[PDB]
RNA sequence: AACUAUUCCAAAAGUUAAACAACUAACUUAACAUGGACUAGCAAUUUCGGUUGGGGUGACC
RNA sequence: CUCGCACACGCUUACAUCAGUAACUAAUAAUAUACUGAUAAUUAACAACCAAUAAACCAAAACAACACUAAAACGUUUAUUAA
RNA sequence: ACGAGCUACCCAUGAGCAGUUUAAAAGAACCAACUCAUCUAUGUGGCAAAAUAGUGAGAAGACUUGUAGGUAGAGGUGAAAA
RNA sequence: ACCAAAGCUAGCUCAACAUACUAAACAAAUACAAAAAUACACCAAAAUAAAAUAAAACAUUCACCUAACAUUAAAGUAUAGGAGAUAGAAAUUUUUAUCCUGACGCUAUAGAGAUAGUACCGUAAGGGAAAGAUGAAAGAAUAAAAUAAAAGUAAAAAAAAGCAAA
């Protein structure tokens, strides 16, 4: 039949909101993605992925926020931090050493002198040093962060040419962006998430992961070790 | 526009009776695609002076892209029609005068 | 047992009874006659008689239209009397190959067209054939007045036509409010198509819309019996007054 | 009003009193007074069925008359 | 063979007969020899002649062909210039 | 295999199924969840004083029936509006515009009990 | 075949020079999207000749 | 000798009283919760039915002191109108 | 066309898990309810179109279970037994 | 002597005609979980029929096959077809009113499934029964009247030896 998506809530809240998992089924009810279902019950914390977000449109200037607490999240691999300034709170993705009772700057301002980079700092790409480590990377300015959000991942700013930044994604592919785009400076939280050991099949089931099929498929030509020259560089810069 | 033709001959009904169709009369062979023809030209009469093409009160032949999407919307030309033609006959007679 | 009248005629004799009887005659006569639509997809041979190539004999020859499907979204635009061809095909065109279902779809374009009499730009899906027919009939409004119902095939074309036909029979001043010059100028070239008013509002109508319209012109709250009885009484009383 | 329902029957639909006008009414809006095209077939069947019944009622009555006429030939 | 057609309810003819045979009016059928256009270089002139003949079919074949063929084909034909009009009656047959 | 034929009733379903037997609703649900009765929706019986009057549930047998004439809109027009209309046309005071003096009502929406949309039960 | 992706020609929207030498072409392509091809995926339809000291193997026709 | 009393779901009068049972139901009888007839009957406090729109709230349930990891069901108050 | 009130897997929403042993609610241990169905004997038109008696395995978990919803046959679903 | 047996009705079948073609019945309730008077919406939609089968297989093909144009001929002709199976026209021709409607149709295993789309069976779409016989009167049941003829039994078990008879 037809199911409605749980993903409707209009107003932003720091309060955890209730959500409905659907194991792999599309809105028609058929299975689209195999091997998903029945984890622990989860609430969802809304994350603001636009790091530069002036509270009121009245005062545009670069603003500063306090880090209140850093909490576990069920929904993503990184650990997240509750961040308050002015009258407003939001959840942002926490950088590696970010701790409670902290100060974090959010700025859109570039300058000729660059900046000494702290961790929680969000700056436009053009404003950073050329060797910096960045996460939560916008593609088009004003879009909001997409790239490099996973736990303990970091990209690196490679160079700056022609009022444009070229950065290196965690997959070691290069990405060309305007230098007007915001990024957070550092490695994302929870670096040991890699080395976690799931002890028992039950533990996997707790993560909402149903077992693989039992069917035996012979390996095809797709299988083997393919060594491909690294792909060409993605450019989100729109030429006139 | 695809132009299509029947593989199987249809029998006759001559009195004005409608032809009696079988399923095998639904099998078509494709004789032409009109879109693949070498395309014709459009004949127009300019009501102003276009840069390259010509003067006000002139009879010009262009490709239908330029005529449909530039000239005719902007009132820079009108169609070659007889009733629109005699207007510029008169205009040509009263121009060369003074 | 048997139906007394053939079922093929049940549609027709449906129209001879009930409200359909009270419809304007010119409208019913526009629905009655189905004129053969202009050949679009199949290409007609001109001659009635054709000499059989194998036989060397004079043969009678007829033209049989190829069934074309019109998706309902074709009724929102103007496709130039064309549509989907639903059919079959041999692969390689060898009669001995597989026989395969095949459907040929018209190439559609988003184009905005200017109507003079209606003074408006419509954003319409049209075919290249429509544009060629507009080109050939020398104007948009021309193409819409100058073409029969069967050849446009669109309910939208018919509504456009109903509209500018009304605007011509009315000589509607609201066309160009400020300039009677432009107005007489435009109403001039189209003077060939001008039709009376009673005809002009019934042109593009579906049988449904027509029946509705006629039901609304016929709408009356039944007259109180007090009125009718009062008039019978006045008749009798005036005939009692005039006899003495 | 005289209406035609889903099943294609021609029904007399009594009206009902509502605080809100008809186009603002959810529940009433989800009734359908009109038939779809397939229904047309069933309609025909109805007629034919009806016709049959009448047809062989008639024939019965006719028959009953003949029988009596040879039982009581007082004519 | 179709003994009762669908539209007309009559009996159809098998056209595959009408292309290779010829019915005289006497009831004799006439046919070409088989393989007479095939591989001529490889054959004797005598054999070639035996092949170029028009020959008559035995009774069984004849009855079979008659069944496979409607009434129209058994009618008496007068053609102008016809080669075979000479042969359609039978003569001096004592049986 | 359940029961198809037997009619659907509140006695049949789960707890959640409550379907009245067809009495009419006397009110609405209020704030506290408690139910509120509207004095206007509860039918008020209009009962005359029977005591001082003489008529009985049955009639004497030798009492006659009568020729049966169903009342028609016409007879009712003749017993009421016809004397007054003839009286005021004979006097020349008849006014085809306003018939309201004879008891004709142009529209029903003013008065308490309307005849056509039928405002009253009984 | 359809369908799902690929690649291409055409269709459709455009854009440039007034092109070059001496005494018309070329290129462009956002999402849809048509006609005709290409390469795969996913598939559709159909079939397992006979003889045989049972069948099969071998042999044969 | 020990699957008892209630509720939900589901069944629908198979329940009650009086009478009858030659035969019909009980896999036999005796007689009767089950066959027959007539006559009655379950009474709301329990249960169903039983408001929307803004706004502050990051802080598990586990005797909850405080924590663990898989990060967790369950509402207050303030305002605006609520026959 | 009709079927997911059985069953497969999901989604919501509820409900159960006593005693003993352990620093421990550790897909630990003993053992009920509960869930399964090892081995044997009965039974084989049977009490039963898969049961009975014994005996067994798990028993805070990838656990059992109620209610309401979903996926449909060229399909679905599948810790693959077609 | 039991079990039984016999009725001739209920209605049906096929055509004719015919007006014209969704019967009857609607007080309330009926598209909430149909039959539940009463609250701010949504509403709606289309895509070629396929295959079994014939071709002694099967691959192009395979009449009829839920689209009004009948009738007499042209004609199973012209044509179309793995030119096989089969399929198959037309030009051109012909057609005189209305009444005389009924039956070399059935009679309860028949004729409709029909006493009824009911019982019952299916979760559902769906499937789908069987059954009648007194007489002018039973407001003539110490009741009166004409078959007592199927198998099955009883009246009446059996007595060496055998396809049971000749
Ligand atoms: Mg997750
Ligand atoms: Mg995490
Ligand atoms: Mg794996
Ligand atoms: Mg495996
Ligand atoms: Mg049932
Ligand atoms: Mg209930
Ligand atoms: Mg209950
Ligand atoms: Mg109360
Ligand atoms: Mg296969
Ligand atoms: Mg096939
Ligand atoms: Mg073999
Ligand atoms: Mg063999
Ligand atoms: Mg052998
Ligand atoms: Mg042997
Ligand atoms: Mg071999
Ligand atoms: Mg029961
Ligand atoms: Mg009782
Ligand atoms: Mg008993
Ligand atoms: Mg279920
Ligand atoms: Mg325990
Ligand atoms: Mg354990
Ligand atoms: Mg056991
Ligand atoms: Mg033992
Ligand atoms: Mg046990
Ligand atoms: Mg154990
Ligand atoms: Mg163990
Ligand atoms: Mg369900
Ligand atoms: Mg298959
Ligand atoms: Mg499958
Ligand atoms: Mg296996
Ligand atoms: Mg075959
Ligand atoms: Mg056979
Ligand atoms: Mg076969
Ligand atoms: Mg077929
Ligand atoms: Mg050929
Ligand atoms: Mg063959
Ligand atoms: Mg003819
Ligand atoms: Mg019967
Ligand atoms: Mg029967
Ligand atoms: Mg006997
Ligand atoms: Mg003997």
């Amino acid at each position: 039949a037809t199911s409605v998506s749980w993903k409707s809530r209009t107003k932003y809240t720091v309060m955890p909101v209730k959500m409905r998992k659907s194991g792999g089924r599309n809105h028609t009810g058929q299975i689209q993605v195999h091997g998903i279902g029945g984890g622990h019950k989860q609430r969802y914390r809304m994350i603001d992925f636009l790091r530069f977000r002036p509270e009121h449109e009245s005062k545009p200037g670069p603003f500063e926020e306090k880090v209140i607490a850093v909490r576990y999240d069920p929904c993503r691999s990184a650990d997240i931090a509750l961040v308050a300034g002015g009258n407003r709170k939001r959840w942002i993705i926490a950088t590696e050493n970010m701790k409670a009772g902290d100060t974090v700057l959010n700025s859109d301002h570039i300058g000729r002198m660059a900046v000494a980079a702290r961790e929680g700092d969000a700056h436009p790409l053009g404003a950073l040093p050329v060797g910096t480590l960045i996460n939560n990377v916008e593609s088009e300015p004003g879009r909001g962060a997409q790239y490099i959000r996973a736990a303990g991942t970091c990209g690196v700013l490679l160079r700056k040419v022609n009022g444009t930044a070229i950065i290196q994604l965690p997959s070691k592919r290069q990405m060309q962006v305007l230098e007007t785009c915001i990024a957070t400076v550092g490695r994302v939280s929870n670096v040991d998430h890699n080395k976690r050991v799931i002890g028992k099949a039950g533990r996997n089931r707790w993560l909402g992961k149903r077992p693989n099929s039992g069917l035996w498929q012979r390996k095809g030509g797709w299988a083997g070790r393919k060594i491909r020259p690294l792909p060409p560089m993605k450019s989100y810069v729109k030429l006139p | 526009t695809v132009i299509v033709e029947r593989w199987w001959k249809v029998p006759l009904a001559g009195e004005g009776r409608k032809p009696r169709l079988h399923r095998r009369h639904r099998v078509y062979k494709l004789v032409e695609d009109t879109k693949h023809r070498p395309k014709d030209n459009l004949e127009l009469v300019l009501t102003q002076s276009v840069e390259e093409l010509g003067v006000r009160g002139d009879l010009v032949s262009v490709k239908k892209s330029v005529g449909r999407n530039r000239l005719l919307p902007q009132g820079l030309a009108v169609y070659a029609s007889p009733e629109n033609k005699k207007l510029f006959e008169e205009e040509k007679l009263l121009r060369q005068e003074g | 047992p048997l139906h007394k009248v053939p079922v093929g005629l049940w549609k027709q004799l449906r129209l001879w009874e009930g409200i359909y009887s009270r419809l304007p005659r010119h409208y019913l006569r526009s629905l009655e006659e189905a004129r053969t639509p202009t050949p679009v997809h199949y290409r007609p041979h001109g001659a009635k008689f054709k000499i059989n190539p194998k036989n060397w004999q004079r043969e009678r020859v007829e033209d049989v239209p190829i069934p074309v499907h019109y998706p309902p979204e074709s009724q929102l635009g103007l496709w130039g009397g064309e549509g989907w061809v639903l059919g079959h095909r041999y692969v390689n065109n060898d009669k001995l190959s597989k026989r395969v279902r095949k459907v040929w779809k018209p190439q559609l374009f988003q184009r905005e067209l200017y109507s003079e009499i209606l003074d408006k730009r419509f954003t319409v899906t049209v075919t290249m054939r429509t544009l060629d027919l507009i080109d050939q009939a020398c104007g948009f409004d021309f193409y819409i007045l100058k073409t029969p119902k069967e050849d446009l095939c669109s309910k939208f074309g018919m509504d456009l036509k109903r509209g500018m036909l009304l605007r011509l029979a009315r000589q509607d001043p609201q066309l160009h409010p400020d300039d009677p010059a432009r107005r007489a100028a435009i109403y001039d070239r189209y003077k060939a198509f001008v039709i009376p008013e009673a005809e002009a509002e019934w042109v593009g109508l579906t049988l449904d819309e027509a029946v509705e319209k006629q039901r609304l012109l016929e709408e009356k709250d039944p007259i109180p019996l007090f009125k009718i009885f009062v008039e019978e009484l006045l008749g009798q009383l005036q005939q009692q007054a005039l006899s003495e | 009003a005289w209406r035609r329902d889903i099943f294609g029957r021609i029904i007399w639909h009594k009206f009902k009193q509502w605080p809100i006008p008809w186009y603002l009414n959810k529940k009433y809006n989800r009734k359908r007074f009109f038939a779809m095209p397939y229904v047309e077939r069933f309609v025909r069947m109805r007629i034919e069925k009806q016709a049959r019944i009448k047809a062989r009622k008639r024939s019965l009555e006719r028959k009953k008359e003949k029988f009596l006429q040879e039982k009581f030939p007082h004519l | 063979v179709t003994y009762f057609s669908s539209r007309k309810g009559k009996r159809k003819t098998v056209k595959a007969v009408i292309y290779r045979f010829l019915r005289l009016h006497s009831g004799l059928w006439l046919r070409r020899k088989a393989g007479y256009k095939k591989k001529l270089w490889k054959k004797t002139a005598a054999r070639k002649r035996r092949l170029r003949e028009f020959v008559f079919c035995n009774k069984t074949q004849s009855k079979l062909l008659d069944k496979m063929t409607t009434s129209f084909w058994k009618r008496r034909n007068w053609y102008a210039d016809d080669p075979y009009q000479k042969y359609q009656d039978r003569t001096n047959l004592k049986v | 295999g359940a029961d198809r034929m037997s009619k659907w009733t509140s006695k049949r379903g789960p707890r959640t199924f409550c379907k009245g037997r067809g009495a009419k609703g006397t009110g609405f649900h209020g704030r506290d969840g408690k139910f509120v009765q509207i004095k206007e929706m509860i039918p008020e019986l209009v009962v005359p004083e029977l005591a001082g009057f003489k008529l009985k549930p049955y009639v004497n047998y030798r009492a006659p029936e009568g020729t049966d004439t169903p009342l028609t809109a016409k007879q009712l027009f003749l017993e009421t509006a016809a004397p007054a209309i003839e009286k005021d046309f004979k006097a020349g005071t008849f006014d085809p515009e306003h018939l309201e003096k004879y008891g004709f009502e142009p529209t029903q929406e003013g008065k308490l009990f309307q005849l056509y949309p039928k405002n009253f039960p009984r």
